[PDB]
RNA sequence: UGUACAACGGGGUAUUGUAAGCAGUAGAGUAGCCUUGUUGUUACGAUCUGCUGAGAUUAAGCCUUUGUUGUCUGAUUUGU
RNA sequence: GAAUGUUACCGCAAUAGUAAUUGAACUUAGUACGAGAGGAACAGUUCAUUCGGAUAAUUGGUUUUUGCGGCUGUCUGAUCA
RNA sequence: AUUCAUAAUAACUUUUCGAAUCGCAUGGCCUUGUGCUGGCGAUGGUUCAUUCAAAUUUCUGCCCUAUCAACUUUCGAUGGUA
RNA sequence: GAAACUGCGAAUGGCUCAUUAAAUCAGUUAUCGUUUAUUUGAUAGUUCCUUUACUACAUGGUAUAACUGUGGUAAUUCUAGA
């Protein structure tokens, strides 16, 4: 039986990686796949104006 | 009604049976018999009494209680949400591995455009 | 007294109080690690198994 | 001549505190050997560990017994 | 313990003796009484003092259980005992 | 003034350090590749010297008391070897 | 650009004079008897380990904070689990 709170939930991993290799075995790609385009990002909405504030790539 | 034990050896005390010894540091003991009263007040070291739990503790007869533990073993199980991520999508975008030659094509538009841009930066320092 | 569950894979957590003694007296004379199933001290947990992981005491 | 009695034995309960013997790559160290080393073995060595909460004792005013072995007609006296 | 017919069981009860004692706390009530200061009592409850009769589950004491272990000195060739 | 500095042989170390770092400028060479070279700094780092010091140390030097004249050395007191 | 990790600093300063009578201290010597973050200036071509596929060197790996969320206690610059 699925608890109700436990189960029927769901949370989100608040944040995505933001090493590269961390990022390459995350989605599994490659040597050389250009991380740079596989970003995790997260569109916000200040206003009625957006933005995505992807992180970085260190190493 | 409580089932004390034996300060000393370890035993069960039912009640009224045995004796209770407060010392002067507030610490109480309590004792099954005046053998281990006597033994107590002989100052006396459990773990070397042979009769004694803790001796037995110490050295390991009746040492059937506790075995082991297991060491694990296993995946994740879930690519959860990472909140930018939308998990359906990012494992679409995950399979798109292959036709990997489309990074090669932008990087092929970006070295268009950074020499386009080299070439404005000299022409328009000149 | 009250268990703070917590589900990792979805990533969840809830409280959950508790009385009737006799099912919590399984939780006894355990250690922090050990593994518990659910039924003996709740149906609701029926066919889980739980680990105990930590807690706070009275005080 | 029988849910008889006794002596033994067994079991339980209790008391003590882990028997003797064997073994040990345990052991403060010491001497000797040579295959001369690569734990080298031999001997001496309080003690420790394991077989071992073991052994011993347990009714003489403890408990119980499907056990074994036995015993079970001697003497005196008494009458409204 | 002889004798009362013997023997056994269950009993009666003349006579004699006699045993229970004292106090505190709570409550009564800071009430009654009294100008006030002060300050009760009966009933009830819980405990205790002195005495007495039993008992030994527990605690304690006692230990020739010479029961178990340990220690000394010597004797049994050493060991075991 | 040295068994100093330094160097050289023999090996030893559970093995030290020898840049996987950051910013601005973005320039030169071509067999035009995200090719090869390349500036001004920051930070970090072994050793040496230096500096800021520390630690110990030499010599001489301190008030009143003899109604304190002997003290230290048991177990550190004075020295020696390790 | 809050928070938090990291690095530094917090051993300075300021206060007081209880101790302390060759002790501190003063001036004068020494370290050929040693430590020294920081500064300042100099200074590592030598490290692929059967070192001919053993290797990522256009550069390797894992945690964990802050963060999200669930809580404990009367209470503290308390804190657990995920
Ligand atoms: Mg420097």
């Amino acid at each position: 039986q699925e608890l109700e709170g436990l189960t029927d939930t769901t949370v989100p991993k608040r944040l995505g990686p933001k090493r590269a290799n961390n990022i390459r075995k995350f989605f599994g790609l490659s040597k050389e796949d250009d991380v740079r385009d596989f970003v995790i990002r997260r569109e916000v909405t200040k206003g009625e104006k957006t933005y995505t504030k992807a992180p970085k790539i260190q190493r | 009604m409580k089932v004390e034990i034996d300060s000393f050896s370890g035993a069960k005390i039912y009640p009224g049976r045995g004796t209770l010894f407060v010392r002067g540091d507030s610490k109480i003991f309590r004792f099954q018999n005046s053998k281990s009263a006597s033994l107590f007040k002989q100052r006396k070291n459990p773990r070397r009494i042979a009769w004694t739990v803790l001796f037995r503790k110490h050295h390991k007869k009746g040492i059937t209680e506790e075995v082991a533990k297991k060491r694990s073993r296993k995946t994740v199980k879930a690519q959860r949400p990472i909140t930018g991520a939308s998990l359906d999508l990012i494992k679409e975008r995950r399979s798109l591995k292959p036709e990997v030659r489309k990074a090669q094509r932008e990087e092929k538009q970006k070295a268009d455009k950074e020499k386009k841009k080299a070439a404005k930066a000299a022409r328009k320092a000149e | 007294m009250k268990l703070n569950i917590s589900y990792p894979v979805n990533g969840s957590q809830k409280t959950f109080e508790i009385d009737d003694e006799h099912r919590i007296r399984v939780f006894f004379d355990k250690r922090i690690g050990q593994e518990v199933d659910g039924e003996a001290v709740g149906d609701e947990f029926k066919g889980y198994v739980f680990k105990i992981s930590g807690g706070n005491d009275k005080q």
